[PDB]
Order: structure tokens, then sequence, then C-alpha cells
């Protein structure tokens, strides 16, 4: 909800609520941040293509 | 020798309102998880074990405190906390800024027992990192084990229900206290009472009749201080026991096998590592002890 | 030949307990000059060297165990041991001037006399270490007796593992370690640690996980259970590493013996005696330290834990049920 | 066909390799001195620590670094067709009768031992 | 039977400083920086209309 | 080395023959394929470098 | 002799391997700095008109 | 023999003619018993569909 | 043909040897190999 200017800072240094682990099985929430790298673009632009 | 020193980094500043609450506690005893120099504040709480959602259970707690390595705080930088630690057997210097407030002396005792009196008091939460950090308690022994006492009667009489001033109050010469139940877990509090049903009919079988027969001469007339839980009147069951001869090679067995029933109930009253303070100072607040992990 | 005797001066000279901190006070504030070991912090530079901190590398802990000398007859102590097995003192009555009973625990599998698939490994190699059997048992008459009321655990105190057995026709000289990492003789500047066959041990921390802190500090613990087989008493003894903390452990001790517990106390529905209510005892056999790697190794096969870095530290046997 | 219709949602993850460029200058380095610590010490090993400690300031105050993805590497989601069960995720709510309840169970359902395409993709209905 | 070869790798060590990230950056040596608390640049930005 | 950065997994082993598969059919007797590219060149020296 | 020298040179590649360690924390430190205030192109494209 | 109702979209996609997938090198390196369930057990779905 | 820590004089390369080698060694790349973590990576002593 907060100014664009603050989404722009806060899109990069922080990982977002719920994403998805990688290179296990199945789908799973990622709770260890200490390595994993991923970038979604869906929140911000609040699609689903 | 040896180095023990544990910085703590962070990932956001911290606001001066928990910068406060941080400051004011600076000499104070925490767990946390890893053994290292460098460490995340997520293992720092002891909310790891103890959250808000999930109901908390004080027994598992406490069980899970006797497994950690434990530290000592000694700044509280803006970003980063600096905390030294406590290994066995080194003597180290204990500052207590614990809120329900006991008085300490030279030569007392001490044990680390979770919060039971007020948990909004005893855990602040940063609202900066989302994390919370809950600090346990420090307690001398004797008030260390009453209240795992009044814990234990507390889960017997809450399952009979399936009322509070008898159940949840801690007592203590000249003060009164209450222990902090509103959703407790009673199932790891209760393996400890299933293993108490075990030695405790055990104990009802290798019963001296020389000894219950000493009470049928004390209770109805010789009355003593320390006796007066029977007020007067003999139990009906300790009439029934008696009625046999007493023999001394008999209850020979009966109290060897009595004695080394006694050695296990340390196993199931345990607290967690103690504490052996040989020095306090009385207007700066601070000790010198030495750890010992058992 | 002063040469010789040269070496005993430099080695003896070099190897002695640190002194008292004692200066006196008319030298002045020298005494701070002689406080190094308290020193833990030291100072690196860009390309660090050997000769930069040989200072750093000179100041070390004073570590030392107390050793043990028992001398064994030939017959009980098998001559052939891995070296590094676990012992224990069994005491009935001093008769002689020092002749000492060691029971390792291949060797107390056979006075138990238990079934063979409790343990099936360690059968087959304490059963070609000694006879049937009543090559041991002649010197306990007693284990019939001590098994019903319940005392052999009484005559047990846990001593350490092996550092040198010197070997003769008739008698063996064994020499154990208590209080920590005892020195290797025959391989220099080695630490013996302690080898448990991989049959007896019981581990403890085992999960999915499906988490749990880490420490400094894992305990070995020793246990040993009286029970009733073919209608006889017998014992059983065997191992468990954990660092969990005692509270925890003599419940999950309970919960390994939980079938053996309902099988022997079927029987005293009909006899009660209150010498068969003991059942097992658990000491505290020293520590271990955290996320040392036990090493498998096998031997003639007998598979062998090895334990790196096992300090020993005794404790009494307390009676668990 | 049953009286609703229902939308599926799912996930996919990309292996993307990226540009990332910055500009001149644009952050100050603080660098201080590296010391030893002692600590752990064994009867087998002696284990040190070397430590070292560094402050970073952003010197302007526009946006100095900008990443970007380049190009594609693997697709790890496999796109699957698998959907999400609901009774893993809410193992406690269940019917009223409790010989019904382990019929449903069986008639819709670490049970893989290997994978082919990919890695599987948990999907929904709205 | 014979001994042919004996090799080893060496790990040669590429300094911060001689990489070209640096380029992007603004490096100064300092001697205490465990003293310091906080540090602080301030900016004043006219603006003419 | 951008596929097994993570280990060998059981979802790494998965995409990688699932690219040894799409190789195999798309990238093979790459000097008969090229007789009839419009590239021709372009396609060898990419496939031979 | 050629024990004591053969463990000297144990214990300085022993040694240069935390240094030469630490000059990496540098380059990974300082490249997670970057990427912590890098935001993409397609955010910051129509920002920078 | 094949079931007259098979899928013709099972013969233009390049499997095998079992029916299931058969790639072994996707599963845990020598777990026999568990490159087992993937030929032969049918409590799961074939790895192709 | 036997693997052995003896203590010899090593020689030094100039090209790299590391790329993949935490998943070609527990996959098996190459047979008779031998991890060393921490204080066991050492020249240790000399028997004869």
């Amino acid at each position: 909800n907060r100014g664009l200017y603050t989404l722009v800072n806060e899109y990069s240094a922080r990982l977002a609520g719920a994403p998805a682990t990688s290179t296990t099985d199945l789908q799973y929430v990622v709770v260890n941040g200490t390595d994993v790298f991923l970038d979604q673009p869906c929140h911000m632009l609040q699609e689903a293509y | 020798a040896l180095d023990k020193s544990i910085v703590v980094n962070l990932t956001s500043r911290l606001f001066a309102d928990e910068l406060a609450a941080l400051q004011s506690k600076i000499g104070s005893v925490l767990p946390l998880g890893d053994c290292h120099r460098l460490q995340n504040i997520q293992a720092l709480g002891l909310g790891c074990v103890c959250s808000r959602e999930t109901s908390p259970d004080y027994i598992q707690i406490m069980q899970y405190l006797s497994k950690c390595t434990l530290a000592v705080l000694e700044e509280v930088r803006p970003d980063s906390l600096r905390l030294t630690r406590m290994d066995p057997s080194d003597n180290l210097q204990i500052k207590n800024v614990y809120a329900p407030f006991f008085q300490w002396d030279s030569n007392t005792q001490l044990a680390v027992l979770p919060p039971l009196f007020s948990r909004k008091d005893s855990t602040i939460v940063l609202e900066s990192n989302g994390f919370d950090i809950v600090f346990p308690m420090v307690v001398p022994q004797q008030l260390g084990h009453a209240i795992l006492q009044q814990l234990l009667v507390y889960h017997i009489y809450s399952k009979i229900s399936a009322l509070d001033l008898y159940t949840t109050n801690v007592s203590f010469m000249g003060r009164t206290y209450r222990l902090d139940v509103d959703n407790t877990d009673p199932r790891t509090a209760l393996r400890v009472l299933d293993d108490l049903s075990m030695y405790l009919c055990i104990l009802s079988a290798l019963v001296p009749r020389g000894c219950l027969r000493l009470l049928t001469a004390l209770v109805r007339h010789d009355r003593h201080p320390l006796t007066e839980v029977f007020e007067g009147v003999v139990p009906d069951e300790v009439t029934r026991i008696d009625l046999d001869q007493l023999s001394v090679p008999d209850d020979i067995t009966r109290m060897r096998v009595m004695f080394s029933y006694l050695q296990s109930l340390s196993s199931i009253f345990n607290l967690g590592p103690r504490l052996h303070v040989y020095a306090y100072s009385a207007e700066t607040l601070a000790a010198s002890c030495w750890y010992s992990p058992r | 030949q002063a040469e010789n005797a040269a070496r005993l001066g430099r080695q003896v000279l070099g190897l002695l307990p640190p002194p008292t901190h004692r200066v006196s006070l008319t030298r002045g504030p020298e005494f701070a000059r002689g406080v190094r070991d308290l020193l833990s912090k030291y100072a690196a530079s860009t390309r660090p060297t050997v000769g930069s901190l040989h200072e750093a590398l000179r100041q070390a802990p004073f570590r030392q165990p107390t050793y043990g000398d028992f001398l064994v007859y030939s017959q009980t102590f098998s001559p052939q041991e891995p070296l590094g097995t676990f012992l224990f003192s069994f005491k009935q009555e001093d008769n002689g001037s020092s002749m000492d009973m060691l029971l390792t625990p291949t060797s107390l599998f056979m006075l138990s006399g238990m079934e063979a698939a409790k343990a099936p490994q360690t059968h087959k190699v304490a059963g070609v270490w000694y006879g049937s059997g009543s090559g041991l048992a002649d010197f306990i008459p007693n284990l019939s007796e001590l098994m019903d009321t319940g005392e052999f655990h009484t005559l047990l105190t846990p001593v350490g593992p092996m550092v040198q057995s010197v070997h003769s026709t008739f008698v063996t000289k064994v020499t154990s370690a208590m209080k920590g990492v005892g020195l290797a003789r025959d391989e220099p500047r080695a630490h013996v640690g302690l080898t448990l066959p991989c049959d007896m041990l019981v581990d403890l921390d085992e999960s999915c996980p499906m988490r749990e802190p880490a420490g400094l500090n894992v305990t070995i613990y020793a246990s040993l259970v009286y029970l009733r087989v073919n209608q006889r008493p017998s014992m059983a003894l065997t191992f468990f590493q954990s660092g969990k903390g005692f509270a925890e452990v003599v419940a999950m001790i309970k919960d390994h013996f939980t079938d053996v517990i309902r099988t022997k106390y079927i029987q005293l529905r009909h006899e009660l005696y209150i010498n068969r209510l003991v059942f097992g005892a658990v000491c505290t056999l020293g520590t271990v330290p955290f996320d040392s790697h036990p090493v498998h190794q096998s031997l003639n096969s007998l598979p062998v834990l090895v334990f790196a870095n096992f300090e020993a530290a005794c404790g009494p046997w307390t009676v668990f049920l | 066909h049953p009286g609703f219709a229902m939308t599926v949602v799912r996930t996919d993850e990309v292996l993307a390799e990226h540009i990332l460029y910055c500009s001149r200058a644009s952050t100050s380095m603080f660098v201080g001195l590296p010391s030893v610590v002692r600590r752990e010490v064994r009867s087998d090993a002696v284990t040190f620590e070397i430590t070292h400690e560094i402050a970073s300031l952003h010197t302007a105050l526009g946006y100095s670094s900008v990443i970007a993805p380049a190009h594609v590497a693997a697709i790890t989601t496999d796109m699957g067709v698998h959907c999400q069960d609901l009774f893993m995720i809410f193992p406690g709510d269940a019917y009223q009768d409790r010989q019904l309840h382990d019929y449903i169970k069986m008639k819709a359902g670490e049970n893989l031992p290997g994978l082919s395409h990919g890695q599987l993709a948990t999907c929904e209905i709205i | 039977e014979a001994l042919l070869g004996v090799y080893t790798n060496v790990v040669e060590f590429v300094k911060f400083l001689e990489t070209a990230l640096a380029a992007a950056c603004v490096n100064t040596e300092f001697k205490d920086l465990r003293r310091m608390i906080d540090g602080k640049i301030q900016f004043k930005i006219s603006m003419p209309t | 080395p951008v596929y097994s950065e993570r280990g060998l997994k059981k979802a790494v082993k998965s995409d990688m023959v699932s690219m040894f598969k799409a190789h195999l059919i798309e990238h093979s007797f790459f000097l008969d394929k090229a007789e009839l590219m419009t590239r021709g060149k372009q396609y060898v020296l990419t496939m031979l470098s | 002799f050629t024990e004591y020298a053969g463990a000297i040179k144990t214990i300085t590649s022993a040694l240069q391997f935390g240094m030469d360690a630490l000059e990496r924390g540098l380059v990974d430190t300082v490249l997670a700095v970057k990427l912590r205030h890098a935001p993409p192109v397609f955010i910051l494209k129509t920002l920078g008109d | 023999p094949t079931p007259v109702t098979s899928d013709v979209a099972y013969f233009q996609t390049p499997s095998n003619p079992r029916g299931r997938a058969a790639c072994v090198v996707s599963c845990d390196a020598y777990s026999n018993e568990s490159a087992e369930r993937l030929l032969y057990d049918h409590s799961i779905p074939d790895p192709a569909y | 043909a036997t693997l052995e820590q003896r203590p010899f004089p090593y020689l030094a390369t100039e090209a790299n040897l590391l790329t993949q080698i935490k998943e070609s060694a527990a996959d098996g790349l190459f047979k008779s190999f031998q991890l060393l973590l921490g204080k066991d990576a050492r020249e240790g002593s000399v028997r004869f």
C-alpha cells in the first residue's frame, strides 16, 4: 500500500511472504533464507499469466 | 587458554524503543542454539519452543533447556548483540535483573527455569525483525523445586475437572505467587506424570510395616509441629496394613529397595543446569559462580 | 654418554606442571608480564607466518589423565584386544595382595548367558575368545544369587579405556585410563580413543528430522538390565549415546526396554519377592565432544566403532525402573 | 460435469542468468583489521578463528545498481498437472462418520521414488 | 611398479582491490572499526526555481 | 556447472536427463542438418565451438 | 628434520587458507551489498524517464 | 498386444512401449528397492503422466 | 596400484582442479579417492 519508492527498495532486499522451495521433490515453502535467491515479480504487479 | 564470545549479526537497525529494554537487562542469562561466534537472531530466543500462537508446554520448554548452551550478554549495540558464553567448568560474573525479584547472598545455589509468572513481562517482542526473544528465569533451588512441584500438581487436577487458589499458587516464606497457565499443552507434562504413577505404586508395595506402626503410635497423641498434615486423625488405610507381626529382617530387605528407588526420583524431579554461587555482592547485584551441567 | 643424560635434562625440565604464580611486591608490576596463557586474542597481519604466531601456539591448556594399574589373571583378560575397549572392575573380597578382575563388554556377554539373537555378532566373537563360559564363572560362584537379589550393579566400577597391555603367560598387566584422554604408548604423539562393539551400542538421537539444538557435549551412558531367560536369571548390558540431559534419557531408556519390563513382570502375579523388583541401573561413562564422527572398523568379522577425543568421567549407578 | 467450474493456479521457476550493472564509486567501503581467536581446544586438535569487520555506506541517493534477467538456463518446475492434497494441509478436519471418511480418503489419496520430467508442481482449485 | 607423477593444485588468491569489481566502490582502510558505533553522511540539496 | 551447483539431487538429475533427450533429437547429425538451413556456417560454427 | 619441516608446511598452508578464504569474504559481501540495492530493469526503466 | 482403448497421444511422444517410463537415472543411487517402484508399482502414477 | 597418504613432495600445477569436485567425487567420477576434513588434512608421519 505504501509509496512506490519504498516498494522499489523493499523489492530487492526483502524476500516476500510465502515463497517456494527449489530443487526438492515437491513445492514446499522455504523457511531457511540463508541460501535461496529467488525473485518473484507477481506481488508488485498482482497478476497471473 | 580458551575464548568465549558470541557476537550476533542482525539484518535491521533496532529502534530506540526495544533498545531501551535490552539496555535495562544488560546482564542476563539466555540460551542459544549453536556454539559459534557468528549467529542468527533466531537462535538467541527461547521462543523457538515457546511461541505465541502455539500453546507452550512448560515441561517441554524446561526439557529443552538442559540441551542448550547458555549465554550471558555483554553489550547491546544498535546493530549487533554481543554475548559471552557459559561452559563447564568456568567461574563467571552473573548479575540478576530478573523481575520477580528474590534476594541472594554468598554461598547460595541457583538453577534456570522457563518464565512461569509473567510471560509478557519476561518476553520482549522485536517488531523490527519480526522474531521475539524469550528470557528464562534463574531461581534458587528451593523455589526452583517448589514451582515444578505446583506445576505437576496442577496437571493432575486439571484432568480431574474433565478451583485455582490451591492449584496455581506457589507458596513461600513471606510471599505467594501466581503461575501463568492460560494455554498449556499438558501432554509433555503428563509423560512425567505417567512415570510418577510407575514409581509411586511400587513405593506403595514395599512400605515398611514398622514405619507404619510408628505413625499409629505417633499421630494419635504425640502431636509434633510437622505432622499437622494428618490433623490428628489416622488414615483408614494405615490401620489396615499393620495387622501383621513386625520382624526386623523383613524390613531390612524392604528399606534397601525403599532407599534405591528414592535414588530414581532424582531423574523425574530434575531441574536444568545448576549454578553454585560462592560470592555474591549485595549492592552491585553481581555474583560469581561456576557452571555445572548435570 | 652424558649427551644421552642431557636429553633427560631437557625433557624432564620442559615437561613439568606450571609453577604457582608468585612474584614479590618489591619488583613492581612485573607479574602482569607473566600472564600469557590468559590472553586469548592474538594479532594477525597481512601475511601471518609461524614465526609470527609461534607465541600463540605455545600457550596450551594443562591436560593430564590419571592412569590405573591392574594385574589380571591371563585366563580372564583375553590376550588380544583392540586396545581401546572399555573396562569394569568387578570386586567381591580382597583375598590376596593384588590380583584384580577386569571385565570387557565381550567378557561380560559370556557371564550373562543371554540368547544369541539379542546380540547376534559378538556371540560368535566372545565364544572364540573364551570357552563355553565356565572358564570365567568359577571365579564368581554367586552368579546365580547376585542376579536374584540384584547386587551385581553395585559391584562394578567403570574404569575407562585401555592404554597398554603387557601380556605374560599366567598374568596380564593392564593399564587403563581415567579422567581423560589417555596417551598412546606405542605410537608417539597419539591418543587412545574408546572402541565399542557396534552390536552393544544403542544410539538415541536419530530422527528424519521430521529441530534439535547443538552443543558441546554428548555423553556415553552404560546400562545393565536384570532379566530372566529360560526361567534362569541373566543380565543384559547395552550402551547409550545422547546429549539430551539426564532428565530425558531415563525416560528414553524406559521406552527402549518396554517389552523386557512387561515380559518379566507377568511372572509376579504369582510370586511377589521384593528382592526381584530391582530392574536396571545407568552409569555415566564420560563425555564425547559434539560432532565427532564415530569411525567404523572391522576385526576378526567384528564391527567395532571408535570415538575420537573421548574423555572419561565415572559416575555412580542409579536404579531406574 | 458437476454443478461448478473451476480455475487452476500454478507456479513456475526459471534458472536465469543475470546481468548486474553497477555505476562507479557508489559505495564507500571501510575495512578493519583481522584478528585470530583461539577456542574449542581439544585433545586431537585446536580450532582457530579469523574474523574481519566491514562497514559499507551508500554514497548517493539515487539507485546506482540495476539487475536484469538475461538468459534462461533451465525450467525446474516441470509445469506439472499434480494438484495439492488438502488432506495434508488440514489433517484435523474430517467427516462425522469415521467409516465414510476412510472411504473418500481411499478414492482420492515420498510416495514417488523417481520423477522423469522434472520437479513436480502443485496446482489448486478455485 | 612406479610413481609417474605426484601433482597438486595451488590456489592463487585474488585480491578485492585488483578485481575490477572495486571500480564500483570506494575503499578506505580503517584501523579501528570495532570502536565505531554508527556512521553518518549528511546531504544539503538546494533547488532553484 | 550451472546445473550441478546444488549437488545432483533427485530433481536435478531429472532436469538433466530431460536435456540428454532434447539435445539428442534437436542437435544431432549437425553437418547434415545444416545442408538444409539458411544460416549454415553460423550453425556449424556455434555447434563446433 | 624432515618431520618438523613437513609439519611447518602443513600449518602455513592451513593458515594461508585462513586469510585467503577471508579475501573471498570481501568479494562475497560487497557483491551481496550491490544485490540488495539493485532493483530490476522493468521497475526502474519507467522511473528513469 | 495392447487394449484397443489405449491413447494415440502416447505413441507420438517418444517413451517406451511398456506403458510406464523406465528411467532409473532419476532415482537415488544404489537403492534397488526404490528403483523397482518406478517399473512395477501402481500405487503411484507413472513418471510420464 | 594402491592409494597411500605417504608424505610425498607434491608438485605444483598451473591449471585448476576444483571445478565440479563436490558432486563428482560423491557420484563416482573416479575410483580410489579419499576426502580429508579438518585436522586430517596433513602429511602425518613416516614409519618404515
